[PDB]
C-alpha cells in the first residue's frame, strides 16, 4: 500500500546525516501496537479495530514484523513493553514502532482498568525509559518512533473569536 | 568502560496537543491514525518521518469540526529517518 | 463565533534531555547556546528550523566529555520556518 | 554574522508549505531574552554575558528587536511573557523568538530566588499557555521558537558500557 522509493530516488536522496538501513535479507524489524478497545470503566473504543488493521498492514509493508497485544492494563503494557525491549532481532534491526491507542488523560494513556478512583496509566516517561539507552542498548543509535493515538485530556482544543 | 547518551534517536508522534481530545470515528477509525497511514503511504518514498509527520499535522491545519493538532514530542533524532520503502 | 486552535505553530529546543544536565564553560559560555549560534549562522539561509535544530542534535552525537544531548519539544509547525536571512 | 540566503537560494525555496514572511521595510519582528546569572542559593552563572551577547547579535541580525530582561523570580517571568504577549508589533511581526537561560530542574526553569525548600520555577506548560492562542492571538499561525539552555535534572544524562 505503500509508494515505492525507486533506486534513482534513493540515490538522490544519498549523506552522512540519514539513519543507515540493513540489508534486507538479513534484517530482523520489529514493530509493536498495543491497543485499547474494552475497559472496565469507559465506554468500548469502536473502529479500533479499523486502526489496528491499517496500522499492522502500514508496518507490515514497510518491512516490519508486527506484533499486536489487545486490553491491557498499565501493568501489563509495561511488562509487554520491557519484553519487547529485550528481543534480540534489536541486534538485527535498523530502527523499531512503537503504536499505543486508548483512552487518554492529562497524565497518559489508560489502561483497561482505569478509573478516576483507581487510576490505571501508562505514563509516556516509562515508555521513554523502557527504551532507552540503558534499558534498551540493543537500539542504541537506531530511530525509535512512538505513535499514540489518545486524548492528553478532555478539553477540545480550541479558542474562540468575534474578529 | 564508555559513555553513550540514555536518551538518544526517539520520536514521538501523539494525535493531539496537552490538555486536548484526539477524534476517533465509530466506523472509520481515528482521524489521526486513518491522515497517518495515508501520509506515510504517499510520502515515506520521499520524505524523512520528521517531514511526514509535518505534513500530517498541516493536514489538521484548518479547525473545521471535530479540530485536533498532532504534535511531535521529545526529538532526539540526530538523522534524517528514511524507510526508503521497497529497499 | 469561530473556532482556532488553542496551541499551534510551536517549537520549543532545549539544551539537554529530561532529566539531564546542560553545560556551560565559566567564560566560553554555555555549548548549547554556542552551537546553535555557529549553525544558525551557517544554515539559516539554506535550512529550516527544525532542519538546523535536528543539525545541532547531530553535533552532540559523540558523547565525549561532558556529553548533552539537546531536545526539540512540543512541535506544532505546520509549515516550514524558513528565516530567509538579508529579506 | 549570518550567511544570507540569496534571491535564487529563495526562489529555490519558494511552496505552499512555507510560513510566509512580512515585508522587511513595514514588519516589526520581535524576540525576548531572560536570562538568570545572579541566584539567592545558586551560584553565579558565570559566562552567561557570552550567551546574552552571542543570542543578542544573532536575533538583531535575523530580524528581530531583541529585549533583555535579567535576574527574575518565576513570576517576574510571568509578568514579562504577559507582557510580551501583548505587544502589538506582533500584529505586524511573522514571527518570535523566545529565549530561556538559566538554572534548571526537572519541573522547569529556575528564578533568582529558587532553593530546595522554597521553589521558584517557571514551567515550560505556562510559557506555551501565555504565549498560546488565547492568550496571543497576535501570534496566530505564526511561528514561535522557544529556546531554553538550562538543566532537565541533575543527571550526567549517560550510561555505561563493557562492550
Amino acid at each position: 500500500n505503500v509508494k515505492l522509493c525507486s533506486l534513482e530516488e534513493a540515490q538522490r536522496i544519498w549523506s552522512a546525516e540519514i539513519y543507515p538501513i540493513m540489508d534486507k535479507s538479513s534484517r530482523t524489524r520489529l514493530a509493536l501496537i498495543i491497543c485499547n478497545e474494552e475497559f472496565d470503566s469507559i465506554p468500548r473504543r469502536t473502529g479500533a479495530e479499523v486502526d489496528i488493521t491499517g496500522m499492522t498492514m502500514l508496518l507490515q509493508n514497510l518491512g516490519y514484523s508486527v506484533d499486536v497485544k489487545k486490553n491491557l492494563t498499565a501493568s501489563d503494557m509495561t511488562t509487554e513493553l520491557e519484553a519487547f525491549a529485550h528481543r534480540p532481532e534489536h541486534k538485527t534491526s535498523d530502527s523499531t514502532f512503537l503504536v499505543f491507542m486508548s483512552h487518554g488523560i492529562r497524565e497518559g494513556i489508560c489502561g483497561k482498568k482505569h478509573s478516576e478512583q483507581v487510576p490505571d496509566i501508562l505514563q509516556l516517561n516509562a515508555i521513554f525509559n523502557m527504551l532507552n539507552t540503558k534499558n534498551c542498548p540493543s537500539l542504541k543509535d537506531k530511530p525509535k518512533v512512538i505513535i499514540i493515538q489518545a486524548c492528553k485530556g478532555d478539553s477540545p482544543g480550541v479558542v474562540w473569536f468575534k474578529d | 568502560i564508555k559513555k553513550a547518551h540514555i536518551e538518544k534517536d526517539f520520536i514521538a508522534f501523539c494525535s493531539s496537543t496537552p490538555d486536548n481530545v484526539s477524534w476517533r470515528h465509530p466506523t472509520m477509525g481515528s482521524v489521526f491514525i486513518g491522515r497517518l497511514i495515508e501520509h506515510m503511504q504517499e510520502y515515506a518514498c520521499s520524505c524523512d518521518v520528521e517531514e511526514i509527520f509535518r505534513k500530517v499535522r498541516f493536514s489538521f491545519e484548518q479547525p473545521d469540526g471535530r479540530a485536533q493538532m498532532p504534535t511531535t514530542e521529545r526529538v532526539t533524532l540526530t538523522r534524517c529517518f528514511y524507510l526508503f520503502p521497497g529497499h
